């Protein structure tokens, strides 16, 4: 009789609300640097090659992309809350982009 | 003694520099004399307000270092400053803590 | 060659308003960018508004009206008052 | 390498916006919109660089392109 | 329900202004009075204001209709108005 | 003097504007909110227009000022000069 | 003798040059800039008037109305993408149910 | 000043049998003025960026690619280039 009682698991949302507070308190970059750099180089390859990209340009691009995605998710969260749901769906993403004017 | 125009008007911002930038920044052939003084005064007041609110927000955080986080807090927590700087993203500024009311469990 | 900046003046006004507080280099860069952006906005609005009345001069009136056009609310009024205070102070000296 | 924007990373990005639950189909949509935005900004920065007679894209071109799209960025020499 | 679609079909094909001229004129003068007194107004300025306000309200109603469609409803509500305004960036 | 004139924007006018936008059913609380939104928009445009008139030492608001002002609000108008 | 006839254009090159010179953009303007700008303006105005004439013909009309201009602008992806933030006076709205 | 005569010329070039109302003429004038302002201002902004004092065909061309979207701009660039050589060969 040497067994161990388990602490079980948290409810869905508790660890979500914790990590919400933790990420809204801290300010570091959330996208990994090297995959983002490779993605930027892949997009830039399609126009004209042999194009060097300074580290500061990649960092500025990363900051702008993170700010855009965070704003889009805030708007999509407002859309989901409006439809009496707590889960965001692609239809809310499309609607947010539609009302923002980004999608024609 | 050739006294600076900033000292003549009681300002910390360089009147000569904004005069040169207005004259060289392709706006209009000639620039009036009072315009650099007025523009420098406006820039001073605005930077004073931003730095004041940022220093206060740092002071609630018990810090002596002003970081971009405190600047973002100072800009977004003031209504009129948020209205003016609506479409700007502060690098390494983060986001204000905001959780919806019905998002919370019961 | 060198590159001008507003760092020293921002540090001076910070020491005026908060004597015991310093500032990081990144926050200095943000403040410099902020001052430059506000400068471009006010100068461009003044240049346009002057071009509307077929005038060749940016005076204190054009800057004052541009400040009223951009700054939202009480900030504009406070800025306008201090700007007028600076102009008459300059006019009171020589 | 659009798959390099991994699922925990986009989950973190959604989490900063205050989102509690994430649908399983949303990740491809976020990858698509991020690709579209990056495509536009990269295109504008590239033609700015090509006009500047340079072979290396600097941060100034990026900040210029972003500010021309109404997405002004502070902190990178603007 | 039928006449709702009839009204949609009639008004989406027409181009004349739907806001009555004289109340809008009095509204513009009443709003402008509290900024400066004894203000005169060109007729073309009032017409430009009327056209711009009508275009803005039509766009707002279209986005509000999209929001109402999203919530599985067909009736627009004020919460749709402030949702569209909040997302569009007005305060 | 003019007092409480915003109610002159009639309820059928709001109905017609909603019909132009493709709205099928309208709640009863829409009208007051719409009037408030219209008042806010008009105030925002009129502030810039009256500032433009005041700088030019004029006593009459012209169409050009109203165009310039909506364009400054990102609401460019075609057909009235510019 | 005229620069328009030399460049094969109908838009006045001299007018664009005068507007650039007295418009307070830069100190000097090259000779190729007003010609290029006039050509761009002519091509764009020809394109939009072509689509407006097509829309007017489809509507059995002989005179172009701002309704037709609104229809021509809004039915074209490139043109309405260019003119997204433009509201046409007396243009109405696009029929969409 | 107005662009009425030139718009009439290009209209009768593309549609000889079609007329045009005065409100449409005002709309066309506003459109041409707006597009001119956009292109010229962006070209000036490019000239300011590259520490240049002269607006040549290059900055105008790059402004055209910056503002006009898609195929349009390409054909416009082609048209402008043709005008330049037409100017150069006359």
């Amino acid at each position: 009789t040497g067994g161990v009682m388990k602490p079980h698991r948290y409810r869905p949302g508790t660890v979500a609300l914790r990590e919400i507070r933790r990420y809204q308190k801290s300010t570091e970059l959330l996208i990994r640097k090297l995959p983002f750099q490779r993605l930027v180089r892949e997009i830039a390859q399609d126009f004209k090659t042999d194009l060097r990209f300074q580290s500061a340009a990649i960092g500025a691009l990363q900051e702008a992309s993170e700010a855009y995605l965070v704003g889009l998710f805030e708007d999509t969260n407002l859309c989901a809350i409006h439809a009496k749901r707590v889960t965001i769906m692609p239809k809310d993403i499309q609607l947010a982009r539609r009302i923002r004017g980004e999608r024609a | 003694k050739a006294k600076t125009r900033s000292s003549r008007a009681g300002l910390q911002f360089p009147v000569g520099r904004v005069h040169r930038l207005l004259r060289k920044g392709n706006y209009s052939e000639r620039v009036g004399a009072g315009a650099p003084v007025y523009l420098a005064a406006v820039l001073e007041y605005l930077t004073a307000e931003i730095l004041e609110l940022a220093g206060n927000a740092a002071r609630d955080n018990k810090k002596t270092r002003i970081i971009p986080r405190h600047l973002q807090l100072a800009i977004r927590n003031d209504e009129e400053l948020n209205k003016l700087l609506g479409r700007v993203t502060i690098a390494q500024g983060g986001v204000l803590p905001n959780i919806q009311a019905v998002l919370l469990p019961k | 060659s060198r590159k001008e900046s507003y760092s020293i003046y921002v540090y001076k006004v910070l020491k005026q308003v908060h004597p015991d507080t310093g500032i990081s280099s990144k926050a200095m860069g943000i403040m410099n960018s902020f001052v430059n952006d506000i400068f471009e906005r006010i100068a461009g609005e003044a240049s346009r508004l002057a071009h509307y009345n077929k005038r060749s001069t940016i005076t204190s009136r054009e800057i004052q009206t541009a400040v009223r056009l951009l700054l939202p609310g009480e900030l504009a009024k406070h800025a306008v008052s201090e700007g007028t205070k600076a102009v008459t102070c300059y006019t009171s000296a020589k | 390498n659009i798959q390099g924007i991994t699922k925990p990373a986009i989950r973190r990005l959604a989490r900063r916006g205050g989102v509690k639950r994430i649908s399983g189909l949303i990740y491809e949509e976020t990858r698509g919109v991020l690709k579209v935005f990056l495509e536009n900004v990269i295109r504008d920065a590239v033609t700015y660089t090509e006009h500047a007679k340079r072979k290396t894209v600097t941060a100034m071109d990026v900040v210029y392109a972003l500010k021309r799209q109404g997405r002004t960025l502070y902190g990178f020499g603007g």
